[PDB]
């Protein structure tokens, strides 16, 4: 199951 | 897919309760959180459940009593205060679904334990305009309901609790009044079953 | 046995060219089994394992939204890097994340990982504790500084601990025909000759899984390494590795030369030799 | 900080438009809009990751639309509203929304509460109204309970407070939860509340302590028409007072 | 290391023998960055309908692909396999080699 970036570098 | 069932709920105040809520699923990984809302609808989140997390879910007087097995995670409120009414909401987030799953929401009364009723309906004079009469039916007892009027002009409230914090007392009221001529405090809760020790002042 | 899922993203940027390439595969052990790419490629013909296909329209759907949405965040991603870096649009550049959970025999996380590179160098990694992070240079301290004020290394410790985990199980009790199998290598050693003095002796080992494999030649039990010419362990492409240890032999003494392979299905590490058939 | 919102309460005529403002905790990257129906919990609207769309499959097609232009500041917008989006608008703000964690839960801001209405000529201010405790209360239970009436307002956008010498009292407070149609006949019944406040004989007796009942109405602005004989029902303070009586 | 040149390898999925059906594969890994062109020959001639995985990495973050075809090796037949990368001024082809 993916996980989410919520937050960018 | 949550169910909380049970149209409202009741509890003595400093007691503790329990508001089902049973969601549904399938999913291996998911949370459930629960929300209250009071009067004045703001959404106050107050606990949340991982279904992974290892010990219950615990924050200050609320405690989710989460049953994995059986798909159940009830709120449980405990040492209630009156400031827990308040609708409250049961929200799944599941992996695989796309928003908080919320119920349809179950209504929580907090009863004072009314602590010596001396029932009375007290006759209250206008302050200037207004072409009323109010009467205050106070100090009953949590036994008794009020009934709304069966007369056109005629409005009847509901049983409201006061707080007085600082002197510890705790007041139960209801007001009644009408511009109709044949209106007295005496017949104004004929259509209430109010206790026969009700003092009636002229 | 003990397993690991692990995703391995892409952003590349390709300016004048069309917009970033956003890839994101998925494996448990060796095994692809989730493949998402912003160059579609094919009608959902999208590399699947038949144990994600019995999961729901609504994983599939659910997983597609959280891609979509990554590349988003990706592409903002790219734009604060370059400036960062102080490069100009023109360049193409490549953002890549690896993350993902290794879980033990009884599945729970013995190792949680999520790192970062840009431009093929390390960036950004998750420490092992989960709460903090290195940063492989000043660029990626503004990136450390923006991601503890924004609480990141807990919603990345929350996806490690929490849905990794769990679905990973969901996965390997799906799957375990194919996941919890560990193919032995066949093998056997072939002779070639290279002059009259000379001759190069190679021990093959084919149809393995998973691809960690031991290939060494010695001499009487004596191991050389110097003169053992490994490859690259490769796919067979049935799901299968292969690798191959070459060393070369003066005619006459092959018997001397012993070939050990050491493998996850294979009951006691193998010793072979040549054998003129 | 917490999750801001603008306005509080909005009247609209059937087919005119609105505009929801929300402001999100400061740095939560994820932002959702619900819709709350009278009688049931929110319902998710559109949820935004930082300035762009997660979800928006349940957004009523072409009435409804929101940006959120720098993942920061968001706004709602219905254009034709009809009757039936009568209900309460939540935004809610997160830090994630699939961590599977702590950071997923999402808080919400204080609402809008937007009425949509038939006509506007059916909106009432309250007309409020302080009764003065009965004699026979203060010599009984030695406390006096004040009634305020706040009488004849449409629609249910009020917040009733009492107000004892310039000060807003939390404690000896009792506002109905619920109004009462003062004609249940009529689909747009004008609206009754009532609220108590109960002090002690020796505070109400005292002729220097001011007790003022405030109604905040939340009715119609500058901008919007209105062509009746009375004066335009503005969001506005209508308020009846009463000194404390020796007697 | 912004750029990493590809190592190719060319071999067949079982031991070849002549005749027998098989299938050819070139894989080619290690490299960065990731804009790559891959193609197998016989007898010089383009293999049209080659199968390949699509872009992966490794964990130290270069890139790999397979490309692979169905085919019957035959004694005098001359799979190779061109690739073009941003590392090689020119295209590099690596003879298929049955003993590897
Ligand atoms: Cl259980
Ligand atoms: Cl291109
Ligand atoms: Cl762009
Ligand atoms: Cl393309
Ligand atoms: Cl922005
Ligand atoms: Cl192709
Ligand atoms: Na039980
Ligand atoms: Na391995
Ligand atoms: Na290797
Ligand atoms: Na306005
Ligand atoms: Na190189
Ligand atoms: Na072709």
């Amino acid at each position: 199951f993916l996980r989410g970036r919520a937050y960018g570098l | 897919k949550i169910t909380q069932t049970q149209p409202g709920m009741f509890v003595q105040e400093k007691e503790a309760v329990t508001l089902d809520c049973t969601y549904d699923t399938s999913d291996p990984s998911y949370g459930l959180f629960w929300y209250k809302q009071p009067s004045s609808g703001e959404m106050i989140f107050v606990i949340y459940q991982g279904s992974y997390d290892q010990g219950n879910a615990t924050e200050g007087r609320y405690s989710l009593n989460f049953q994995k097995a059986r798909k159940s995670a009830n709120l449980v409120i405990s040492a209630s205060q009156l400031g827990d009414s308040a609708m409250y909401f049961c929200a799944m987030r599941e992996d695989t679904g796309n928003q908080f799953y919320f119920g349809t929401g179950t209504s929580l009364t907090v009863i004072p334990n009314i602590q010596n009723p001396d029932p009375a309906v007290y006759q209250l004079r206008d302050s200037k305009s207004s072409d009323k009469s109010v009467c205050l039916f106070t100090d009953f007892d949590s036994q008794t309901n009020v009934s709304q009027s069966k007369d056109s002009d005629v409005y009847i409230t509901d049983k409201c609790v006061l707080d007085m914090r600082s002197m510890d007392f705790k007041s139960n009221s209801a007001v009644a009044w009408s511009n109709k001529s044949d209106f007295a405090c005496a017949n104004a809760f004929n259509n209430s079953i109010i206790p026969e020790d009700t003092f009636f002042p002229s | 046995g003990s397993h690991s899922m692990r995703y391995f993203d892409t952003a590349m940027s390709r300016p004048g060219r069309g917009e970033p390439r956003f890839i994101s595969v998925g494996y448990v052990d060796d095994t692809q089994f989730v493949r998402f790419d912003s160059d579609a490629a094919s009608p959902r013909e999208e590399p699947r394992a038949p144990w994600i296909e019995q999961e729901g329209p609504e994983y599939w759907d659910r997983n597609t939204q959280i891609f979509k949405t990554n590349t988003q965040t990706d592409r903002e991603s790219l734009r604060n890097l370059r400036g960062y870096y102080n490069q100009s649009e023109a360049g193409s550049h490549t953002l890549q994340s690896m993350y993902g959970c290794d879980v033990g025999p009884d599945g729970r996380l013995l190792r949680g990982h999520n790192q970062y590179a840009y431009d093929g160098k390390d960036y950004i990694a998750l420490n092992e504790d989960l709460r903090s992070w290195t940063a492989a240079d000043t660029a990626a301290q503004i990136t450390q500084r923006k991601w503890e004020a924004a609480r990141v290394a807990e919603q990345d410790r929350a996806y490690l601990e929490g849905t990794c985990v769990e679905w990973l199980r969901r996965y390997l009790e799906n799957g375990k025909d194919t996941l919890e199998r560990a193919d032995p290598p066949k093998t056997h050693v072939t002779h070639h000759p290279i002059s009259d003095h000379e001759a190069t002796l190679r021990c093959w080992a084919l149809g393995f899984y998973p691809a960690e494999i031991t290939l060494t030649w010695q001499r009487d039990g004596e191991d050389q390494t110097q003169d053992t010419e490994l490859v690259e362990t490769r796919p067979a492409g049935d799901r299968t590795f292969q690798k191959w240890a070459a060393v070369v032999v003066p005619s006459g003494e092959e018997q001397r030369y012993t070939c050990h392979v050491q493998h996850e299905g294979l009951p006691k590490p193998l010793t072979l030799r040549w054998e003129p058939s | 900080m917490g999750v801001a919102q603008s306005p509080r309460y909005k009247i609209i005529e059937k087919r005119q438009s609105v505009a929801f403002w929300c402001n999100p905790i400061s740095g939560h990257a994820t932002l959702y809009w619900y819709q709350q129906i009278l009688g049931q919990g929110p319902k998710l609207l559109i949820q935004f990751q930082n300035n762009g769309v997660v979800d928006d499959s349940q957004l009523p097609k072409d009435r409804f639309s929101a940006e959120r232009l720098k993942g920061v500041d968001s706004t709602l917008k219905i254009q034709p509203a009809k009757l039936e989006d009568s209900a309460v608008y939540l935004c809610a703000s997160s830090f994630t929304w699939t961590s599977g964690g702590a950071t997923d839960t999402q808080y919400f801001g204080p609402g809008t509460r937007l009425t949509v209405l038939e006509d506007l000529k059916n909106v009432f201010p309250p007309e409020v109204a302080v009764f003065e405790p009965s004699e026979a209360e203060i010599s009984h239970t030695q406390k006096a309970t004040l009634v305020c009436l706040a009488t004849g307002f449409y629609p249910d956008h009020v917040e009733l407070s009492w107000w004892v010498n310039g000060k807003e009292v939390h404690s000896g407070v009792c506002t109905d939860p619920q109004p009462l149609k003062e004609q249940p006949a009529l689909n747009d019944s004008r609206y009754a509340l009532s609220s108590r406040l109960r002090v002690s004989a020796t505070f109400w007796q005292n002729p220097r302590n001011h007790f003022r009942c405030q109604v905040q109405f939340y009715g119609l602005s500058e901008n919007d028409e209105w062509t009746q004989d009375r004066a335009k029902p503005v969001t506005q303070i209508v308020s009846a007072e009463a000194w404390g009586r020796a007697d | 290391m912004i750029q990493r040149t590809p190592k190719i390898q060319v071999y067949s999925r079982h031991p070849a023998e002549n005749g027998k059906s098989n299938f050819l594969n070139c894989y080619v890994s290690g490299f960065h960055p990731s804009d790559i062109e891959v193609d197998l020959l016989k007898n010089g001639e383009r293999i049209e309908k080659v199968e390949h995985s699509d872009l992966s990495f490794s964990k130290d973050w270069s890139f790999y692909l397979l490309y692979y075809t169905e085919f019957t090796p035959t004694e005098k037949d001359e799979y190779a396999c061109r690739v073009n990368h941003v590392t090689l001024s020119q295209p590099k082809i690596v003879k298929w080699d049955r003993d590897m």
